[PDB]
């Protein structure tokens, strides 16, 4: 009795202590069980997060009372070497809050359908027993189609059932494929590395039926085009553990603590090892808190600082006191010794294409691909074609390596870098300079559009009898940087204080960063690299990569690292971190995701061009190609709208198309037969004649736009969708907030490759299907919402660039309510499709266009120039001057059986990637035992793909990163090309086989694979380029070395053969709308930056109450105190940000750490929480992408040129966005447009 | 009338008393987590300093007065005759009652109309406070009736009844013969508060922290 | 002399990345209930700032902690026993919900149920978790000032800017910010325990964790004012107060606290500290507040000293606890390397959660600078965070111990750089700060590599001692409601018996 216990008052008094200050009591403490019993749980399950953060962290999911209650990080990762800190616990605040979603008020529990669409669907089924015909009756009726499309984003969702939605979806897919083409059906899903099988689910279904799989890396602008340009690689970087091996690190435009949270400790801890760190950000970012020095250059001007730093490095470590390490490094690993041909101009010369073996008399002894082999002079003045050039990769074997040998005599040779001291004469070469251009918001330095430099040259007698002047990339580079070499060049610097194209003094004016800082740090960085042989590193992110001229920002940093021999050395190099793009078991996953085990090829598409076209953002383009050309380029050869360049790129096989042709590709085979010729020849003839045209030429004719779109693992319409209002208008057909006029309304120049119509086609998408576990902004605007399983309710796998571990997502409990995993959702759709298509689609023949692929022999397309077959400049040769034209047989009724089984092509053809292939029969035999086999039907005897685990095991068993047996066969395949053994890289792990159930027990480190350039070793950390530098494997570039010189016609004419400073572009989105809809408050133009947020990963977690409570309770925008005060804006005041593209509403965060002139709305707060109506559009306030618009860059459209050839997510136009400017002002009327009668008014 | 008289003044007082005691014991042994003052101050500090202090200082003055006024035996007699006690009760008790009533009304206005407090209140909090406000008002209303008998004849009856009840002497109701009805009501509502006591926040009264005044500052609990 | 043990905690602010993961995990586990939804046992604040609750460090306003009277005796700033009781009807210093923030939620369901024909896109508006009413706007949150969110003049009201000419810090080039994660200090002389009229708050003898007994607490809400760190939160629903429980359910078996194991930056260290309970009052009542830091160090005992070891055993400290104390990272950082410092020692509570001050980028200068004593690495004099600010936060205004900690961290860096870059031994910086190579290497092992087994050295609380673990192991958790838990006397009105006890006594002795 607690009451009776009170009588033991005195008896429970123990000894007093501290001279009567304290009393020890001997009383009951049973109440303590109250908190003990809260901590107690049923079990813990290992799982992770399928979100694009790059974290890839393994968590303990706690189940209590049979429900998911909370999570804490696993700490059992295999420990790193004793001299390196371990990875545990990893994690971040966003991930710690995921458990909130499972039973939250925003959880999607049942399949939903727009009421208007349901009403018509059911009324249609009552008149049409066949669902395909029911869908037709609705979609072919302008009034009916419009009734549900205009209802998008306007409420009315009603509970449906899996049976109903699956039938409608299947029916719509069949109708679309049958009447318009399989490529009129598409799916958008990104970053497969965060949940491999989940991505594969939809991609596999789409690929089987011929639908288009949209890209994401380029679309999100995570792809740094400078990587493919410089290394012929999409993106390969050192692991975070490798930062610990560096002795000098610069965090440039990378907010490590905030955007690389679980890895940040490697950065803070390496400082204790004596490593110096420098932060380069315009604002006082979180990263600055962790560094030794904070440099704050004007945003967007970073390339200027990088150029100045490189200037100092070359001057002091390459010229004045030549570094033995650096000199040797650039001699063997760069294209600097390579020879460049000079083009005759009026009074001077321009740098032309690189000299090729084919340009000389006996082609230098090279009979194979002589036009694809670069040339240089050896130390004995003799001309030679060194091993490693892209020409040695195909058509021959054993010479595609970086051994310093003569490609003809196979003898050892030493390449010479500079011609200075052996030149026949000195010639003046003009270099493009843009540092004088720019908007009023950035400082400029006036010099001359063309800077003439004195270059040492040599005259050569070409094979065609003509003569030519040549110089090395090395000399061209030193001149470009403005280094005086004794030739008395007026445009070269006499000192660092000399304001010349590229000095510290010059950069100080452009960036605002003190010249002494630029000098001191460049020197320290280079000195460190010299002492340690390359252990200087630069961690770079979207701060620099999301600008229109991201390539210049990157090549600037890249050159610094190359000049100091840091690329390929542990503790040094280019450390690019953006999205989670590294799906390690690549070649094991690719066949699964794109049904390559059954049919080849699939239909990949680069999304930036796709949306620029279909959401009609090109109809509002303000940027012209002309204003981007080099001042030394023939303007008349580059006329047309930016989209015209894309259309031309497409027909030349440079970039993919989608839809591909203006005619249903399933009908071409029939016509070919009647014409008495095979489909391929028939298509080519039709293309030449114009009877069949690329769909890109007429995107608004009514048959050339996508009609069915699947969206999963993405919030396209609330996060990544640049030009939000354009997507709503043109893709959705709903109200929109576009403020400006299009080309037609302004009477501007219409494209010369694309048809034009004053009133663009709207509401192009017939059906929008979104899969999610929370009702996102995208779901809000969809026709059908499918409840998917959370990451704690399904099995899958996850890997990342940050660490070498592969671990799983696991179902802690069966999916709640009626949710299903993505794999099961698409499997069910594939099943319904298979029955609904009977009588409509059978064994069809599909004509598929495929762009010239990088890492395939075809990459050696156009060697010396650009020829457009449509212009009659050359013949239409698919796979060389045009895209490959492939024939694909599809068994539509067998879609489900194929989806659920591993196809016969793995055994008939084999597997491979990155230019190599191998036999994988043993793996298929193993899979038959692990997954069991089909008992009968179309896939009888084939391994099964019933569950997500079966799919995961397929990935693990086929990939070299997860199966030592495959790893050895992969390295063996590569060895054939290089002539050097590389199997020693995996022999010691040949018995290793990672299994799904083992990684559930403990994450497993992967195996060194030729798919990558770093090693998974216990003595050396993973470092990109390590294999190129230490195994002498060439970078997949024209020269085989790190390419400083981009000699492709377009690269030269757009002024980017060499890195140069390029100021932020003028989007011209503000001046036409500012002051046009005044609310009485002052308006001001500001740079609109969208760095990634702290209270979410993109838009995921944005609606999570924990993140909203720790943040500011909803959409907010950061403003400097000066700008806010100028505008009369107080902290937390409602403000509106807008321009020609649209408008957004949010609350202000006023801070001193934001420099005047810029505003930051962290990336992705989306459109579902705490947003009042807009005073500009009179609609719900928009989002950050309501004020952005897609503007492509021609240099990102280049294809059919070695390293500049296509690859899904490897190359293509990017969704840059930091150059944007917006009008900002305090809101007056705060109307919520919800009928609650709870609106406010902000006075003054 | 005589039936109701014996019920309310001879029977009801023991029902209320039994419930009060066993209810308090049972809630203390089986409901420690529910044994709290239930402060609502943090949710709305406005006016609480004045209101709560007036109410508590006032009601404590009343308690002291009622306690010694009705329980103190007449023999404890020459210095404090009944009519002197009555004057003390009317003036000292009256003043305390006014303080109490003002505080109580302010607290009730707050509980009912302050959004944060009203939204988080329990029905019992409203009921118990409303009854206290009414009881205090009834109490003050007896003063003009006591004033009609400054010789203490009325008080003698009430004290007689109270002492009979607490000493378990039957026939307690007979002491009330002739007392003004107002006193009748006050007594019944007062006993009713004792009945409801264990099922309301009033249990906080049992916990007046007297021992704190002589307790060592630091407390440490040994393994147990 | 009475030795007691406690698992202390040290947070390395130099490695804190201000991510708040620690705050989210604690919330999910311990405070997601209605009544404490606004309470963050562990919360992270960006400095400069006023914090959560707003201006909690302003004791003149909140009256937290202890004061040393003229006669040398200690008294809660709140008032002595009688003064405190006099404030019980309405605590005049009590922080209001607005001082924290009004907890909110959003009407997500409107996104799902919005009717067909809506004139505008539906949205989820905020609603109060206190009243259930629509909120026109969210105006406050527990981390409202995150990353210098707010005008400098507002953030600079920060109590720690006292005695500092702060104008220069309002200039862009001189901008600075740091993170201050904090939980309950589980003090040796807790002001909360001393200010609770019911005596419901107590410090556990075996591990020093301070708890608020949920049975005994009467909701007097005086303790909230007493705590100078404002780490006790009133549960507005239950009517009782709650606070960080130092995750005792985990500590009891030797596991790290949730916020410790889940700290992404790997900045939290857990280790035993042996202290002389008999010296607590003497130390806390030292005349000069700048002596409190050292006075507390003097209360900590050397775990490797056989005199201490034998006394500990005599006083009942388990062998495994003494062993853990001998390899305590907390003892090394606070007593040996002098890197860790108390949080606001001037409150006189003898806090047990200490901090290593943060380094920062060098300050703005006229030029790029020159090589200093540490070469290309910073010298303590060049750091941009004003040392006086850090001293106001950790050492009662005395910059000496702060400078020593920062200098030593930098010295370690200098020494390690010579080793790993130049491949040479350079003890110059270490010698200047009084560190040996061995100490610098151990510092490096614990601070840089920081293996899990080195960050957390938590012994068992030995729940089997002085108790009956056998019957408890067999019957704990069957919460059928025997109504016999929580009291030592066996008699109970419902005529029941404890489920986890043995009632049939052995008759064979
Ligand atoms: N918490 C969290 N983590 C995530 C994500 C998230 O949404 N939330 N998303 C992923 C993904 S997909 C990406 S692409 C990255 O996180 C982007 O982060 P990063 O730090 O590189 O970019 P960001 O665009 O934020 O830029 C980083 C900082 O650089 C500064 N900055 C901005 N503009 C510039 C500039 O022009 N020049 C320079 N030198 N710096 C500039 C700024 O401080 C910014 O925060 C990554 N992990
Ligand atoms: S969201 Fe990403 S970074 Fe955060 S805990 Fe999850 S996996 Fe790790
Ligand atoms: S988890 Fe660790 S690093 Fe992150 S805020 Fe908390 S204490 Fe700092
Ligand atoms: S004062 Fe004591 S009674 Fe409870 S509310 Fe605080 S622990
Ligand atoms: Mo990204």
């Amino acid at each position: 009795s607690k009451f009776l216990d009170r009588f033991r008052y005195f008896k429970q008094k123990g000894e007093t202590f501290a001279d009567g200050h304290g009393q020890l009591l001997n009383t009951n403490r049973d109440w303590e069980d109250g908190y003990r019993q809260r901590w107690q749980h049923d079990k813990i399950v290992r799982s992770t997060h399928g979100v694009n953060c790059t974290g890839s962290c393994s968590w303990k999911i706690y189940v209590k009372n049979g429900l998911v209650t909370w999570e804490t990080q696993q700490t059992d990762y295999p420990r790193t070497r004793p001299d390196l800190p371990n990875h545990e616990p990893r994690g971040c605040p966003r991930g710690a809050s995921y458990s909130w979603y499972l039973y939250s008020a925003n959880r999607l529990k049942y399949p939903m359908m727009r009421k208007r669409l349901m009403k018509m669907w059911r009324e249609a089924k009552a008149l049409h027993s066949d669902p395909v015909e029911a869908w037709a009756s609705i979609i072919e009726d302008a009034d009916k189609a419009k009734s549900f499309k205009q209802a998008r984003g306007r409420g009315g969702f009603v509970r449906s059932s899996w049976q109903e939605v699956n039938e409608l979806i299947a029916a719509s897919n069949v109708y679309t494929i049958k009447n318009y083409g399989p490529d009129r059906v598409a799916g958008f899903s990104p970053i497969p590395a965060m949940s491999m099988v989940s991505y594969a689910s939809g991609a596999r279904y789409l690929s089987l039926i011929g639908g288009t799989c949209l890209s994401f890396y380029d679309w999100y602008c995570d792809l740094p085009p400078a990587s493919p340009q410089t290394w012929g690689e999409q993106t390969d970087v050192p692991e975070s553990a490798d930062w610990y091996n560096s002795s000098y690190i610069i965090a440039w435009g990378s907010n490590v603590p905030q955007t690389r949270t679980p890895d940040a400790h490697f950065f803070t801890e390496v400082r204790y090892k004596g490593t110096k760190t420098v932060a380069v950000t315009p604002d006082y970012a979180e990263i600055a808190k962790l560094c030794d020095l904070w440099l704050a250059p004007k945003q967007g001007t970073d390339a200027a600082m990088a150029l100045a730093m490189g200037h100092v490095m070359l001057r002091e470590f390459h010229l004045d006191n030549p570094s033995q390490y650096f000199t040797d490094y650039v001699r063997r690993y760069t294209d600097m010794p390579m020879l460049v041909m000079l083009e005759e101009r009026d009074g001077y010369y321009a740098a032309g294409r690189m000299l090729r073996a084919a340009d000389l008399v006996d082609a230098l002894g090279q009979e194979n691909n002589p036009e694809w082999k670069t040339v240089a002079f050896n130390t004995n003045g003799e001309m030679v074609a060194p091993n490693g050039s892209i020409g040695f990769r195909w058509g021959e074997k054993g010479k595609w390596n970086l051994e310093q040998r003569d490609g003809k005599t196979g003898e050892e040779t030493e390449l010479q870098l500079s011609l200075l001291g052996s030149q026949d004469e000195i010639a003046e070469v003009g270099f493009p300079y843009f540092g004088g251009d720019g908007t009023e918001h950035f400082n400029k330095v006036e010099l001359e559009n063309v800077l003439l430099h004195k270059l040492p040259v040599k005259r050569l007698q070409l094979a065609d009898g003509s003569t030519a002047l040549v110089t090395t990339v090395y000399d061209l580079t030193l001149a470009n940087y403005g280094l005086e070499r004794g030739l008395n060049d007026v445009n070269c610097a006499t000192s660092y204080d000399d304001v010349k194209a590229y000095t510290p003094a010059w950069a100080e004016q452009i960036t605002g960063v003190s010249r002494s800082q630029i000098i001191r740090i460049a020197r320290e960085f280079a000195d460190n690299a010299d002492k340690t042989h390359g252990r200087s590193m630069i961690i770079v992110g979207a701060g620099l990569n999301h600008w229109y001229h991201l390539d210049m920002n990157y090549r600037g940093l890249i050159n610094m690292l190359i000049f100091c021999g840091c690329v390929g050395q542990s503790g040094g190099g280019w450390a690019h971190y953006v999205g989670q793009e590294k799906l390690r078991p690549q070649t094991g996953w690719q066949p699964l995701a794109f049904a390559l085990d059954w049919q080849r090829p699939a239909r990949h598409m680069n999304s930036t061009s796709y949306f620029y076209n279909h959401s009609s953002q090109w109809r509002y383009e303000t940027v012209t190609a002309e204003e981007l050309l080099s001042p030394m380029a023939d303007k008349s050869r580059y006329t047309g709208h930016l989209i015209d360049f894309n259309v031309r790129a497409e027909r030349m096989g440079w970039l993919p198309s989608a839809p591909q042709l203006g005619t249903n590709p399933l009908t071409i085979a029939g016509e070919a037969e009647k014409a008495g010729m095979n489909p391929v020849d028939y298509t080519v003839k039709s293309l030449k004649e114009g009877s069949i045209r690329f769909a890109a030429e007429q995107p608004e004719n009514g048959k050339n736009h996508p009609r069915n779109l699947f969206i999963w693992r993405s919030n396209l319409l609330g996060s990544s969708g640049k030009g939000h209002e354009f997507m709503l208008k043109y893709l959705l057909g709903t109200e929109h907030g576009i403020q400006g006029k299009d080309l037609g309304q302004q009477g501007g120049v219409k494209p010369e490759e694309v048809d034009w119509q004053d009133n663009g086609l709207e509401g192009k998408l017939d059906l929008v299907v979104t899969l999610d576990f929370r009702l996102s902004s995208t779901c809000l605007y969809s026709d059908i919402i499918l409840p998917t399983a959370t990451w704690y309710e399904k099995d899958d796998m996850n890997t990342s660039d940050m660490h070498p571990f592969i671990h799983p997502l696991s179902a802690a409990v069966d999916p709640a309510w009626e949710a299903k995993s993505d794999w099961e959702i698409y499997k069910a759709i594939a099943k319904k499709f298979s029955e609904v298509c009977v009588g409509h689609l059978g064994k069809e023949t599909d004509i598929v266009t495929l762009p010239i692929q990088h890492d395939s022999a075809a990459e050696l397309a156009q060697p010396l120039d650009v020829k457009d077959w449509k212009k009659g400049e050359c013949d239409l040769i698919p796979g060389k001057t045009a895209p490959h034209i492939m024939v694909v047989e599809r068994d539509y009724p067998a879609t489900y059986e194929r989806f659920t089984s591993i196809g016969p092509l793995m055994e008939k053809i084999g597997n491979g990637g990155k230019g190599i292939a191998w036999n994988t029969q043993s793996e298929m035999d193993l899979l038959r035992k692990l997954n069991y086999t089909k008992a009968e039907g179309p896939a009888k005897g084939q391994p099964m793909l019933n569950t997500a685990i079966d799919a995961a095991e397929m990935i693990l068993t086929l990939a070299p990163e997860t199966n030592g047996q495959v790893a050895v066969k992969a390295w063996a395949a590569l060895s054939e090309f290089t002539g050097r053994d590389h199997t020693h890289l995996a022999l010691n792990k040949e018995d290793e086989k990672i299994r799904f159930r083992d990684i559930q027990a403990q994450p497993r480190k992967i195996i060194s694979s030729p798919t990558w350039s770093g090693l998974e070793d216990e003595h050396v950390s993973y470092n990109a380029g390590y294999t190129n530098v230490h195994e002498l494997i060439p970078w997949r570039t024209l020269s085989g070395r790190q390419q400083l010189y981009q000699d492709h016609q377009w690269m030269r004419d757009f002024g980017e053969s060499l890195l140069v400073y390029r100021p932020p572009i003028d989007t011209r989105s503000v001046k036409e709308v500012i002051g046009q809809k005044s609310n009485g408050n002052q308006e001001k133009a500001l740079n609109f930056l969208t760095p990634h947020q702290k209270w979410g990963i993109h838009s995921t977690y944005s609606d999570n109450l924990l993140m909203l409570t720790l943040g500011r309770g909803g959409p907010v925008v950061w403003l400097s105190e000066a700008d806010a005060k100028d505008l009369g804006i107080a902290d937390n005041d409602w403000i509106e940000v807008f321009n020609s593209n649209g408008a957004l509403t949010a609350r202000a965060v006023v801070s001193q750490r934001v420099p005047a002139g810029m505003t930051m709305m962290y990336h992705a707060q989306e459109r579902i929480v705490n947003l009042p109506g807009s005073e500009i559009t009179q609609q719900r306030g928009g989002i950050h992408n309501s004020v952005t618009r897609i503007t492509p860059k021609p240099t990102h459209m280049i294809g059919g040129y070695a390293h500049l050839a296509y690859g899904f997510n490897y190359y293509g136009t990017v969704g840059s966005n930091r150059d944007e400017f917006v009008v900002v002002r305090k809101m007056k009327n705060i109307d919520w447009l919800d009928g609650e009668g709870n609106d406010q008014v902000q006075e003054s | 009338m005589q039936f109701l008289n014996m019920f309310f003044f001879d029977i009801y007082p023991y029902i209320a008393g039994a419930v009060f005691l066993i209810g308090s014991w049972l809630r203390y042994d089986y409901g420690q987590y529910t044994w709290r003052a239930a402060s609502s101050q943090m949710l709305d500090r406005k006016g609480m300093n004045l209101a709560s202090n007036l109410f508590h200082i006032g009601i404590l003055g009343i308690f002291v007065g009622h306690f010694f006024g009705m329980l103190t035996p007449h023999w404890m007699e020459a210095w404090l005759p009944i009519e002197v006690k009555q004057k003390m009760a009317m003036f000292a008790g009256g003043a305390s009652g006014v303080l109490c009533l003002i505080g109580g009304v302010l607290l009730l206005k707050r509980r009912l109309f302050s959004p944060r407090v009203r939204a988080t209140t329990t029905g019992a909090d409203i009921l118990i406070l409303s009854l206290l406000v009414i009881q205090c008002a009834l109490g003050l209303l007896t003063i003009p009736f006591s004033a009609q008998h400054m010789d203490g004849s009325e008080m003698m009856k009430l004290v007689g009844w109270a002492q009979s009840v607490v000493t378990f002497h039957g026939g307690a109701s007979q002491h009330l013969d002739g007392v003004a009805f107002i006193f009748r009501l006050h007594l019944v509502l007062g006993m009713t508060l004792f009945l409801l006591f264990p099922f309301s926040r009033l249990i906080h009264i049992w916990s007046v922290p007297v021992e704190y005044l002589t307790r060592k500052y630091q407390l440490v609990r040994a393994r147990h | 002399m009475k030795i007691r043990s406690q698992v202390g905690m040290v947070l390395n602010l130099d490695k804190c990345i201000g991510c708040h993961t620690c705050s989210v995990t604690c919330k999910n586990v311990w405070t997601s209930r209605e009544g404490v939804e606004y309470a963050w046992f562990n919360n992270v604040e960006t400095k400069p700032g006023q914090g959560f609750p707003t201006d909690w460090e302003n004791q003149e306003k909140y009256k937290g902690g202890w004061i040393r009277k003229i006669n040398g005796k200690l008294q809660p700033r709140m008032g002595n026993r009688a003064m405190l009781l006099g404030k019980i009807f309405a605590n005049p210093h009590l922080p209001g919900i607005d001082d924290y923030y009004e907890p909110f939620d959003f009407d997500y369901q409107n996104l799902h149920t919005a009717p067909e024909g809506s004139k505008s896109q539906p949205i989820a508006r905020p609603r109060s978790l206190i009243t259930g009413e629509r909120m026109a706007k969210i105006e406050k949150g527990p981390n409202w000032e995150d990353d210098l969110g707010g005008e400098f003049d507002k953030l600079a009201k920060d109590k720690n800017f006292d005695n500092i000419q702060k104008a220069m810090y309002s200039q862009f080039e001189n901008t600075f910010m740091m993170y201050l994660p904090r939980l309950c200090e589980h003090c040796l002389n807790p002001a909360c325990v001393a200010t609770c009229p019911s005596g419901a708050i107590y410090k556990r003898e075996e591990d020093g964790i301070v708890l608020i007994d949920q049975d005994k607490c009467r909701g007097w809400r005086m303790c909230i004012t007493g705590c100078p760190y404002k780490k006790i939160y009133f549960n507005w629903k239950s009517g009782k107060s709650e606070k960080c429980i130092f995750c005792y359910p985990r500590i009891e078996a030797g596991q790290p606290t949730v916020c410790s194991e889940t700290c992404v930056g790997r900045i939290r260290y857990l280790g035993v500290l042996l202290y002389d309970a008999d010296a607590i009052e003497r130390a806390a009542s030292t005349e000069n507040e700048k002596d409190l830091y050292q006075r507390q160090l003097d209360v900590f005992l050397d775990p490797n000293d056989p005199k201490v070891i034998e006394q500990a055993i005599k006083d009942g400290i388990p062998l495994s606890v003494i062993e853990a104390a001998q390899q305590s990272p907390v003892y090394k950082m606070a007593m040996e390397w002098k890197l860790a410092l108390p949080l606001h020692p001037e409150y006189r509570t003898l806090p047990m959660v200490w901090y290593v001050p943060p380094l920062s980028p060098i300050q703005s200068a006229a030029d790029a600078g020159e090589l200093g004593s540490n070469g290309i690495l910073p010298d303590v004099e060049s750091l941009r965070i004003p040392v006086q600010y850090l001293a106001n936060l950790l050492t009662a205004g005395d910059t000496k111990p702060v400078l020593r900690a920062l200098k030593r961290m930098l010295a370690m860096r200098h020494y390690k750089r010579a080793e790993t870059v130049d491949g040479k031994v350079d003890t110059r910086a270490l010698e200047e700060v009084g560190l040996t190579e061995a100490q610098a290497q151990e510092m490096y092992r614990y601070l840089a590599i920081a293996n899990y087994e080195d960050r957390f050295v938590v012994p068992s609380s030995h729940r089997e001692l002085a108790r009956e673990a056998f019957p408890e192991k067999n019957g704990c958790g069957f919460t059928f409601g025997d109504g016999c838990h929580g009291s030592d006397t066996k008699f109970n009105l419902f005529n029941s018996r404890r489920i986890d006890a043995i009632d049939v006594t052995s008759k064979t002795e």
